[PDB]
RNA sequence: GUCUUGGCCAGCCAUGGUGACAACGGGUAACGGAGGGUUAGGGCUCGACCCCGGAGAAGGAGCCUGAGAAACGGCUACUACA
RNA sequence: GGUAAUUCCAGCUCCAAUAGCGUAUAUUAAAGUUGUUGAGGUUAAAAAGCUCGUAGUUGAACCUUGGGCUCGGCCCGUCGGUCCUGGGUCGGGCCUUUCCUGGAGAACCGCAUGCCCUUCACUGGGUGUGUCGGGGAACCAGGACUUUUACCGUGAACAAAUCAGAUCGCUCAAAGAAGGCCUAUGCUCGAAUGUACUAGCAUGGAAUAAUAGAAUAGGACGUGUGGUUCUAUUUUGUUGGUUUCUAGGACCGCCGUAAUGAUUAAUAGGGACAGUCGGGGGCAUCAGUAUUCAAUUGUCAGAGGUGAAAUUCUUGGAUUUAUUGAAGACUAACUACUGCGAAAGCAUUUGCCAAGGAUGUUUUCAUUAAUCAGGAACGAAAGUUAGGGGAUCGAAGACGAUCAGAUACCGUCGUAGUCUUAACCAUAAACUAUGCCGAUUAGGGAUCGGACGGUGUUAUUUUUUGACCCGUUCGGCACCUUACGAUAAAUCAAAAUGUUUGGGCUCCUGGGGGAGUAUGGUCGCAAGGCUGAAACUUAAAGAAAUUG
RNA sequence: UUUUUUUUUUUUUUUUU
């Protein structure tokens, strides 16, 4: 039984990345997945991702540029306070200037660095570096 | 291979893969017209009919279901729609 | 896989992307609903109705042709079965095993299957009571199964 | 690893499972059951006093051939009988029948230490005088 | 009845209340806390004891005076001790 | 430490701390040996025998996005004014289908003046504002219309002492809250600041996680019209005392308004349909040799059995030969790195009864699902109760050998049992020593079931079907090479995707023994099963490989 | 492919350019 489609997408992405493949097929399609992909794309850790429309959950084909070390999800989505970002970043990321911890806040899917600017917090859902 | 354009696979591959495992699950079935001998009526029959189809008024069996594919009665011509 | 077996077999029907009636259909939505009502009035189950329409009359998908699924058409026309298809076939199957188990007592394999058949009925009827298809006081009882099927 | 629950509302299962599995920990089980207060020869105390009942010799475990000098001591506080090792060369002469001696732990946490089998306590003081003080030329045994 | 509310108690009526989200029962070498010790983070353990709250004055119960006590360096009775 | 003691007892010398040092017990770190972060479960301890299933935990996708107009704060540069400039971030309002009553002051539409302008009306006045009028607003105060929870931000409140921490030369320090300056006359700074997890209070945010909404429309909408019923601010006096219109609340009509109201159908799940598939299950039935016994039959001295013998049978014909009969069990060769079943298990034929997976599907329902503490069904052999049966084999037992003994291995007998109906028992090295669900990841060939496409032989055939051949695909039992990986290793396509550590759920383990023992409970006719310690003891036990 | 039981305690190794 599918329980975390976000984990399925990131696991498939990471498997293709470690194998050296330049692209990966992702099923199914979710609003969280697309927003999570766009966070990758803004920092350039991926390239083009294309969504195939269907009369069901869609598919995504992501073109990988090879500059992607590790992407993973967090289960459950712990409720994080503003004072807890630094502990979460330290215990989970490499050196604190490359990776980006992904949260879901009332402002939407967005980074841990962006949270410090906007002074908001929420639930941790993933990470990359 | 490390480099495949998964968006636009070969049409030969599409005819090769499973009907669900393709990029978009297009059904492999079709609708087809049966011409019965001795009469001039056209009846639409599913390619994978599960019932013994008899023509409308001709009282003649047109196909027998078996193994997930209809076997047309001998002496009838067909044309895929 | 299967809910009551190892059974990891994938087999289904792939609905085409069209969502539009094909150009070779010249039948009115009024006509097909008349076909649906006539078949249902005779006694055909909504699963059986789709088969005969698809195989003989060339209706690939009733929803595509009309816009409503067969059961919602039947309820609108007041011809929906009192008991849902899913329970009726499951209860009828359980009744069949009982008559075999009464005669044959050493069939411990049939005894085990009856438990699985009964377990599906209870799980199913629990869902129907949740959505409101069946009264909350509806209960499947061993000796009363034959009465419901009749 | 283990198939531990990972839901956001599974704290009850996580705490209950930890409480059950913590009993297998030997040191927590000893403290939680309070076995020192129940079964230990002492009442959980570091030391205890008793009356010397007799002097016994204990053969050393292999590979070691010697007679470890010990005394059977009946504790005053509860009446339990234990065997106490008498350390240092020739200190068994200071101990005598019906003396009042103070006993302590012998090594680590009630387990017998060294090649002395079944001896888990040692003599510290005799007649209110330290055994080392008697063994050295520092103090004198009470006149009595 | 109480300073007052209250099954607090007396009468009449009804059959309810709690529980697997651990009720009820048992153990604590359990007074509670602010806090002590030791820890990168997450924690483990102790807290009779200089402060705040509670209870007790050999063990129970009852009561007078009094704004204030079920008081004990107050009284009355019983048990133990003397 | 066994007559050369770097370890005992001493002398000398040296080392560590030093007015202190050692010892015993409790606790913490080390301990990723309690693991939420963050352990382990093939072989080192540990996946329940298997399936169903309640509580619990978890649970497919989907509903306002995009663009533009701008305005402002902060940051990153040169301009340094005294000894104004682009980009980035954040925030504010508008367009792009996106609260009234009294407004006390606000304000748009023109303002009483005022402002610039095409040459198109001259001007010296007037702060606070009255009216026409008020799309959008902070102000008070009455009311109406807000899906509700979780979560995050901010704010208020939140004993001292303790802790962190600021200041001051108690002679420094632990401390303490002091002190300092002027010669004086008396003058002055201080005695800070942070800390309130979780629960409670107020407001904002609206992603994420839940829940409702219109389907037998009993749905929404009025400056729409009509009723029933209830209440009462005001006018010529009357909450008392009623007697019209009228202003509010509830319910129900007719008419109109509206794009009138239902998300997909998951390589999730259930159900249906079609041809197959199977040593899946039950009942009855049939056949087959063989074994034992018996009857008849011909022969004469041995036959069994073993490493070698002996017990044993034998001129009463043993063993052997042929024919026949009876009994009970079993189903050989075919039989496989093959099949079915949840597992235990399942192999002669036929008929009946009910069931099952895979396949194919443009059939149906629409989240109905996953795993499961307690709970329940099935569960080899052995064993138990009551009948039937009892051929073979064979616990116990009796002998004959061997041997020092032989209560064993070997041989001859032989009871229970082995077989069956009814009822128990519930354990196996019940093993793939490897829990169930889901996704992804290197190649290859066989094989089983189904389906599809092609080709040529073969049997039938008013040209269909079966066998064989090649290929594709779904689903299985497995296998072969490799390591981008894993492990301590053996080895593993899972034991991989894990110190770059989080997909969901359940169970079990914490050095070796004592011990799966004692006790209590519960189930059983009993044997026993399930649950399940502690005292005490010990420095190893153990896993995989290496050389002998 | 006749059989072949047992072996008293302890004792069995270290450093650098
Ligand atoms: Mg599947
Ligand atoms: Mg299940
Ligand atoms: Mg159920
Ligand atoms: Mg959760
Ligand atoms: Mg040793
Ligand atoms: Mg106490
Ligand atoms: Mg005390
Ligand atoms: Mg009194
Ligand atoms: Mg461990
Ligand atoms: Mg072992
Ligand atoms: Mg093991
Ligand atoms: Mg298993
Ligand atoms: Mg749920
Ligand atoms: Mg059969
Ligand atoms: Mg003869
Ligand atoms: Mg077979
Ligand atoms: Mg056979
Ligand atoms: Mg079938
Ligand atoms: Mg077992
Ligand atoms: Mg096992
Ligand atoms: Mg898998
Ligand atoms: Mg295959
Ligand atoms: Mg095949
Ligand atoms: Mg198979
Ligand atoms: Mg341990
Ligand atoms: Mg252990
Ligand atoms: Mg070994
Ligand atoms: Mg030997
Ligand atoms: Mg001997
Ligand atoms: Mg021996």
């Amino acid at each position: 039984v599918r329980t975390s489609v976000l984990h399925d997408a990131l696991n498939s992405i990471n498997n293709a990345e470690k194998a050296g493949k330049r692209q990966v097929l992702i099923r199914p399609s979710s609003k969280v997945i697309i927003k999570f992909l766009q966070v990758m794309q803004k920092h350039g850790y991926i390239g083009e991702f294309e969504e195939v429309d269907d009369h069901r959950s869609g598919k995504i084909v992501v073109q990988l540029n090879g500059r992607m070390n590790k992407c993973g999800v967090i289960s459950p989505r712990y409720n994080v306070r503003l004072a807890e970002l630094e502990k979460w970043v330290v215990k989970l990321l490499p050196a604190r200037q490359f990776g980006y911890v992904i949260l879901t806040t009332s402002a939407g899917i967005m980074d841990h660095e962006e949270a410090r600017r906007k002074h908001v917090s929420g639930k941790i859902i993933g990470f990359f570096y | 291979v490390l480099a495949v354009d998964l968006l636009n696979p070969s049409p030969a591959s599409e005819a090769r893969k499973h009907k669900l495992k393709t990029l978009v699950p297009a059904p492999r079935s079709f609708f087809m017209d049966v011409k019965c001998p001795g009469c001039f009526t056209i009846t639409t029959v599913f390619s994978h009919a599960q019932t013994v189809v008899i023509c409308q008024g001709c009282t003649t069996v047109l196909c027998q279901p078996t193994g997930g594919k209809a076997r047309l009665t001998e002496g009838c011509s067909f044309r895929r729609k | 896989g299967r809910m009551h077996s190892k059974g990891k077999g994938i087999s289904a029907s792939a609905i085409p992307y069209s969502r539009n009636p094909p150009s070779w259909l010249k039948t009115t939505p009024e006509q097909v609903v008349d076909q649906i009502c006539k078949l249902a009035k005779k006694g055909a189950t909504p699963s059986q109705i789709g088969v005969i329409l698809r195989d003989s009359h060339g209706i690939a998908q009733v929803k595509v042709v009309t816009g409503n699924k067969i059961l919602r058409i039947l309820k609108s026309n007041g011809l929906a079965p009192d008991l849902p298809e899913d329970l009726y076939m499951l209860i009828k199957k359980a009744v069949a095993v009982r008559k075999h188990l009464e005669r044959n007592r050493k069939d411990k394999d049939s005894k085990f299957r009856l438990i699985l058949i009964e377990s599906r009925i209870h799980r199913l009827a629990r869902y129907y009571k949740t959505v409101g298809v069946l009264p909350p006081t509806w209960k499947y009882e061993s000796s009363t199964a034959s009465t419901i099927v009749s | 690893s283990g198939g531990k629950p990972r839901g956001l509302n599974a704290a009850r299962k996580l705490r209950n499972n930890r409480r059950e599995q913590r009993w297998s920990d030997l040191h927590y089980k000893k403290r939680a059951l309070g076995t020192a207060f129940k079964s230990s020869p002492f009442g959980g105390s570091s030391h205890a006093k008793g009356i010397v009942l007799e002097k016994v010799g204990v053969e050393a475990k292999q590979p070691n051939s010697a007679i470890r000098k010990c005394v059977r001591v009946q504790l005053i506080k509860n009446g339990k009988k234990v065997t106490a090792f008498v350390p240092n060369d020739g200190c068994l002469n200071f101990v005598d029948e019906n003396d009042e001696v103070l006993l302590a732990g012998f090594g680590r946490k009630g387990k017998a230490k060294g090649d002395i089998p079944g001896v888990r306590f040692k003599v510290v003081k005799v007649s209110g005088v330290g055994l080392l003080a008697l063994w050295k030329e520092k103090k004198e045994k009470p006149r009595s």
